[PDB]
């Protein structure tokens, strides 16, 4: 355990003093030395020096998955992770706390920090008028070389209103895509409808109104799809259906689950045979089938739904709804436009080509336009630096440390010590006090006044607002997510391997 | 942290001392014994830092600083070693009072921006116009060499050969396009500016060459004239193609593994009269292209006429034992009318420093071409600075205030080592200095001794910015 | 090492004693040389006295100790436990800052204050059916009144006593109880008097009543400056001059004159006399003059009307005065007395004794004061506090309510006194065999904000209310541990550096 | 490492009570014992190797203050406390390894003693005092380890009939100390007297006038002395005299303590006797006379006697009584392992080791005695089950007192606390 936390340390206070433009340098001597070099660079610093504590390589790894992400916050990856290994000495002697439960800590920690940096981010995004125009304008840039730059005006005005429309996040899984054939790609429009290509039902009415959505994931209709190598040992031929018949009797026990929930739709993946589906008329429950693996998950967010495939309680699970659900018919084949669902975010952009090679140079060419879309969203915007956000964060988790079992009260609370040593470290290479700025700031923000923050120039407490000293938002949300993934297999360690040595 | 901070101070300090005694030419000499036996002796700072071979990873920091003071200013290289251990000597204390690097170091550079606006107040403001002051500048500058009636003659000639290159707003200017090539024979009252261009060596002595052209084209070529590695047949086609452009300047680049040009080929060159100059050094070759404004030729199909030069007259000069060979009218717009003198002397020992001698005299001229003014030395701006500095110290607050105490004490090293390498007492000297500045300031001037501004100027600020970066390596470790 | 020896020198003794805290703690044995002399005890004084100390630092905290066992006598292991609490969390402030510990002594004071408050507002007591401890209180007086002179009649002379206790809610020190003593009367004739009375009427032709006067407290001579003139040099062509420098001397004071009706005051004290000019400019601005102050009448007047006593003006209209509602001079016993009533919150109670000489005064007054210091006694007496972790755990919250408005270097050294705090109930579960991590986690979170009446329950091994257990600890035993530890990490605190002692 | 100190303590602790372990029964092994003045002594009883072993292991010690009292108030027991002492000295290290504090430790105990108390009373068989048939044979059994064979029958009556006078009822604790052996040199075993009253341990005076007699005497008819003159003074007054009282004696007869005095010599002796003092405060001290003609005979009939007065005086103060072998911890160990599920927690794991830790009585008394250790033991559960009490020791009169086996619980549970309680130890002066 010394190795893994005091060991980890002395990797870190390479890179802890060269964090920030103020702060120091470190030198890299060779035997020769006269190939040395001055640096402040962090990624550098460690590849080079070559470590014989086996137990540090952990570190090497974390750097260059923050490396690809982004090549600026890579020092204070290894600083911030520093800081949470220095206080897990007090968290085995004078606690003794599982390691697993203060990582459990540091999630629901990390939970709240993300959201008290969201409303306390600024953005230059205003006056929209001039930035909304100015995101056509970017999406016929990257329509070169792609087909779809046939027309400019029409084709990137799908993507521009696939992106602000979304209200949260920028992901492609909120995107639906269909490639459909017989048809001109000039006819494509935006249908927030969740189109998809199979139909569900033969006599079922068409029009759902008051719709109630429950996914779940069972076989209803002949388990063990697999017959080869069965023995079927009867007295007669009769006998050999009794087992299929008493089959169809349990049916009921999973019906009756279903029934009590008042859900007049159902989702399966699999089939579902005549009698439990002729059970269903009479419920007025129609089942959609052919859902693959996003179907699954991205009716869950759009309705409010869960992925669970077991009910572990009758009456309590969570339930989705719509308001109405049309069918239509184009190109020959069924189509399925939702209507109504609420609080649904999302869009499905239906591509429709004349072949099969223009439906995959469209959707390789709009995951690329729509990326640079949504990076749009995590680039310029920024929050207030210069110890705010540091401290914002801190007053985040101890609310959190006001209501918690016994277990994890001592790891949450020391999660908040170690958001203050951020601006701690800063205030040292900058050559001022830091116990003295970190202290008043902890006092002002505590009751209102949320935008202050330490300047490093006349060495107080400042309105960041007026000075304009911001660092951006992606960089904050990279480091904490690369601190809890670094220190959760870190914590874990009761024992250290060496690595075979290439 | 601060123990390997503070060892790596004293360790920098007990160096710094010891070249302070080097300071000056009365100064203390110091010895250097390599380990092939080979022991050098001279005052020159730059010199022994350089072959001293220090281990310490921060002090050899001081050599990069000597080149760049050498290189920019071209005097100091002692001083800006002095001044940078006095800061590091009054540094000392500075961390027993708790403070931290950061203010020491944003402090250095605070001051060293305010130290120059003081000087340039108290700076005579003088123009390039005047040849009165810059004849007596790099004259006054050559007392310390052997030279001393030669020294009036010469002086003339840097000072036109500087003027033309200078122009206004050019400010820095190269000094590599300056090549000062010394012989064997003649004397120094023979020079020649011959602002063209000038080669390293002689032309072909052997039999048949014309060793004279006129309205010749020169450029460089890589390529070089062998028989095959029927020997007539391979060397028709080289000197076919050469006529093609009407070359008749062949410059071929100096190369241990072949000859340069066959005896055959004399025989072929002597009916076009085409003169060939062999054994071009590598150093030569971007020097070549600069102020010819011809490129490098590697192959025979590269060689063009558009890369040829021009040449009004190509002669060799006869002189005893020099035989030089001088270019003019280049006729280039592109490229800039530089200077290449000619240095000429029986013994091998007076064109060694002669040449040594011309690039101190170079470099104060060109001091005034990026910062015009000249401010006497001996001391003089080391304490005019601390004087304004006194009642400064009082207006500021924090720990600054302490700083700019302790930094008018460090400027005070300076003069007073030159008045210990002269014998004098070291503080009645300095005394006599403050007390008479109530009433005189630079007085000097009429001991017509002379310093450029940009040397005091620059020796404040490498030292500035070199223990700047002292104190930002709190740890040394070892990477391979 | 002077700090080391002062703090790990201390822990490594403090730990001896900390381990027996409670009568489930652990035990320790003491061996000499022969190892046939040789006892086992679960004191914690006793240990520690027993065991030869080397350490310098250690024989101080041996003298501190002491002050317990005399004062009280109860709690001396739990003072000598708190106090190495105390240096654990300052050990830490030091090390991590290396400024003087004096700063951080401040920052202890203002948390104590808080701490004490907190425990008064949720105090109960067993002062509940006053009936039957009135009933045993005079009883109790009447015993003292035995060999003494006043056991002429014990009725009358016990009533005066009961009503000089119950009545005063507040502090029973003796400086609330005035004594007035005359001559050529009977003690049958005391009477009980609420007002603060003194003699030697003040001013000729003032008014024997005023209404709402204010106090202020000063120290000026006003008549007859200079006292000793002989030795210094006096050269003047007549006179009349020099009594013209002590006219001009008493003229600059004309300027605190000024200030004292600017202080919206109708009376101002001072033990001095009073020219007749200064005093003649009292009446234009209302100002009443008051003499014979003396100096234990000024410390009494100021507590009960809430005031505070200062011998020079450091700026005009700050201040802290009192005020009564009407002053009457009345004379008895052939000697002029004043009386001073209508105070604010004012609590107090004035026994006029009658003797027939002075023998018999001086005997009164002492036998009355030996007989209200054991009544008074029952008060910080049998009253109990909730305890059970609770009171710990109150003054641990009390203490992150001054957490919030403080200053930049003090936060630490206030915050790190409220980890001192909960030390307590990781020291108890660890002796009892339960988690200590485990318990004072749920503790404190539950403590937190309001409704909170759980403790720590030793008997289930889980937190439980101790309201309905009954467990209670007394008063007296928190506040005696309290001023004792603060007063012991200051002596240590206060010391840079430590001399090793001559080894014995 | 406050733990360590202590532990270093507990593995000194456990090998002094192996080295008794050996030592236990009258088959057990010998502990030969050389002291620094050159005296050598040897013998099986543990009471005499703690005392002379001169112990300076500070925590040790405690067995030797726990078998005096083991002495003191049962009388019997004084190995076995020792071994049942070091069993759970034994079952405590591997409950520190599972990080349990030794006070959950420590209290467990007093609830495990005292229900092995309650399990013990409900197999034993509740006897009175007003039988004297059973107090005969019990204090004969005691005297068979002994030389002495054919003699004790007339011993047996001789204790019997001095407790029963000085019993009465609920008397609780019963001194045995009032009760001194007088030894003389001169007679044989089976020439006794009671002499009920009073006895001293010197002779009257041998010179001329003394009476050495008297009739209604306390008017000072005898007196004690802790000249020849003094006596012919005070032989014309009749008034007996009788000097060199020992020291020790004085505190012995303030507490005890005539119709008729007289001097009756059967041999040599020369001792004088009282009866019928009738005292309202002083009871009715009985002192047992011993006589024999060998050193030998009275030395070691004096340790036999005593043990059997214990063995009395553990009926007296609890009534019933067992048979002796370790038979009644085969079953407690029985009885506590299934009731262990009824508890939760920590402390339901130390009912489970607590039973264990008895079964190395009933274990130490094969291995001394030849038989297979781990046989004998498997032999104990399996007859215990289907019987109760009836292995057989009863034909064999083999019967141990219920208060020596209730004693030797108790003092163990005190001893085994005093140990884990202490974290630390340094020099005190």
């Amino acid at each position: 355990r010394l190795s893994a936390f005091v060991g980890a340390i002395a990797v870190g206070d390479l890179v802890k003093s060269t964090l920030g433009p103020k702060g120091m340098d470190k030198l890299l001597q060779s035997a020769s030395s006269n190939t040395c070099m001055v640096t402040n660079d962090g990624a550098t610093i460690l590849k080079s020096i070559p470590l014989d504590n086996p137990a540090a390589k952990v570190l090497v790894n974390i750097s260059k998955v923050q490396d690809d992400e982004v090549g600026d916050g890579t020092t204070s990856v290894t600083v911030l992770s520093a800081e949470l290994l220095r206080e897990a000495e007090k968290l085995i002697d004078q606690s003794k706390i599982h390691p697993q439960t203060i990582i459990e800590g540091y999630r629901l920690a990390s939970a709240a920090a993300l959201d008290a940096l969201t409303k306390a981010a600024v953005d230059n995004s205003h006056d929209k008028t001039m930035f909304r125009e100015d995101l056509i304008h970017i999406a016929k840039t990257t329509l070169s070389s792609k087909i779809l730059s046939q027309d400019k005006d029409h084709f990137a005005e799908l993507a521009t209103n696939a992106i602000l429309r979304l209200k949260g996040s920028t992901n492609l899984e909120h995107i639906q895509i269909i490639k459909i054939l017989g048809g001109k790609l000039s006819d494509s429009f935006l249908d927030e409808g969740f189109i998809l290509a199979k139909k569900f039902g033969n006599n079922q009415p068409k029009r759902i109104e008051n719709a109630k959505i429950l996914i779940a994931n069972t076989t209803l209709d002949t388990d063990k799809v697999k017959i080869f190598g069965t023995k079927f040992k009867v007295d007669s031929t009769a006998k050999l259906a009794q087992l299929e018949k008493a089959e169809r009797e349990k049916m009921k026990n999973k019906i009756a689950k279903i029934s009590k929930f008042g859900i007049n739709t159902f989702i399966n993946r699999q089939l579902i045979y005549d009698y439990p589906e002729q059970l269903f008329t009479d419920l007025g429950i129609n089942s959609i089938e052919h859902a693959d693996f996003e179907g699954v998950e991205r009716l869950a967010l759009v309705t409010g739904g869960e992925v669970v495939s077991t009910f572990d309680e009758p009456s309590k699970c969570k339930l989705g709804e719509c308001d109405v659900i049309e069918e239509i018919m184009l190109g020959e084949q069924p189509f399925l436009k939702f209507s109504g669902c609420k609080a649904g975010e999302a869009c499905t952009i239906v591509l429709r080509g004349a072949t099969d090679q223009t439906l995959d140079e469209a959707e390789r060419s709009l995951h690329d336009a729509l990326s640079v879309l949504s990076q749009t969203t995590k680039e310029t915007r920024t929050v207030l630096g210069g110890g705010c956000a540091e401290m914002v964060m801190s007053k985040a988790v101890d609310t959190e440390a006001q209501n918690i079992d016994g277990k994890k009260s001592l790891a949450v609370e020391a999660f908040a010590r170690a958001l203050r040593q951020l601006p701690t470290i800063l205030a040292d290479n900058a050559g001022f006090d830091s116990s003295e700025l970190v202290s008043k700031l902890r006092s002002s923000i505590y009751n209102g006044i949320s935008t202050s923050g330490l300047d490093l120039n006349n060495g107080t407490i400042a309105d960041m607002r007026q000075l304009g000293i911001v660092e951006s938002y992606k960089l904050k949300r990279a480091v904490v997510s690369s601190a809890s993934e670094a220190a959760e297999v870190l914590l874990r360690v009761d024992n250290i391997i060496r690595a075979r040595p290439r | 942290p601060q123990e390997v901070r503070k060892a790596n101070i004293i360790a920098a300090r007990s160096v710094a001392d010891a070249i302070r005694t080097s300071l000056g030419p009365k100064g203390m000499d110091k010895m250097i014994k390599t380990s092939r036996g080979e022991i050098i002796i001279s005052n020159d700072g730059h010199t022994i830092l350089k072959q001293m071979a220090i281990l310490h990873p921060v002090a050899r920091m001081l050599v990069e600083v000597s080149a760049a003071q050498d290189s920019e200013a071209g005097d100091g290289t002692t001083s800006v070693v002095i001044l940078t251990g006095a800061l590091l000597g009054a540094a000392e204390r500075l961390l027993n009072k708790g403070i931290h690097p950061t203010i020491i170091a944003d402090s250095f550079q605070s001051a060293a921006k305010r130290s120059v606006d003081i000087l340039l107040e108290m700076c005579h403001k003088v123009s390039l116009s005047d040849r009165e002051q810059l004849v007596r500048a790099a004259s006054t500058s050559l007392s310390s060499k052997i030279v001393s009636q030669y020294s009036s003659f010469l002086a003339p000639l840097a000072v036109d050969s500087v003027l033309k290159i200078s122009d206004e707003n050019s400010k820095n200017v190269d000094l590599n396009d300056i090549r000062l090539v010394k012989k064997v024979g003649g004397t120094i009252d023979d020079t020649e500016m011959i602002d063209g261009v000038v080669l390293t060596q002689t032309a072909i002595k052997s039999a048949g060459g014309p060793t004279r052209k006129e309205k010749a084209k020169i450029g460089l070529i890589q390529f070089q004239i062998s028989p095959p590695k029927e020997e007539r047949a391979y060397l028709l086609n080289i000197c076919k193609k050469i006529k093609k452009a009407k070359c008749n300047v062949l410059l071929i680049q100096k190369s241990i593994l072949r000859d340069a040009v066959n005896d055959l080929a004399l025989h072929f060159l002597s009916k076009l009269n085409i003169m060939v100059v062999k054994d071009i050094e590598r150093e030569e070759i971007e020097f070549l292209s600069k102020g010819l404004g011809c490129k490098p030729i590697a192959d025979i199909e590269l060689f063009t006429e558009d890369r040829l030069g021009s040449a009004d007259l190509v002669e060799e000069i006869d002189s005893d034992g020099s035989k030089i060979v001088r270019v003019t009218g280049i006729r280039n717009n592109n490229a800039r009318p530089t200077v290449s003198v000619v240095i000429r002397g029986a013994n091998n020992m007076i064109i060694d420093e002669t040449e040594r001698s011309l690039h101190d005299a170079l470099c104060v001229i060109r001091c005034l071409v990026k910062e015009r003014g000249l401010i006497a030395g001996g001391g003089a701006p080391e304490i005019e600075i601390s004087r304004r500095l006194s009642k400064e110290a009082r207006s500021m607050e924090g720990v600054q205030a302490f700083i700019w105490q302790e930094f008018a004490s460090a400027l005070e090293v300076i003069p007073t080592t030159l008045a210990e390498n002269a014998g004098l007492n070291s503080i009645k000297v300095v005394t006599e200095l403050r007390s008479k500045h109530e009433n005189g300031e630079l007085n000097t001037y009429e001991e017509h001794i002379l310093q450029p501004v940009l040397v005091s100027t620059s020796a404040i600020t490498l030292a500035s910015e070199c223990v700047k970066s002292i104190l930002r390596i709190d740890d040394i470790a070892f990477s391979r």
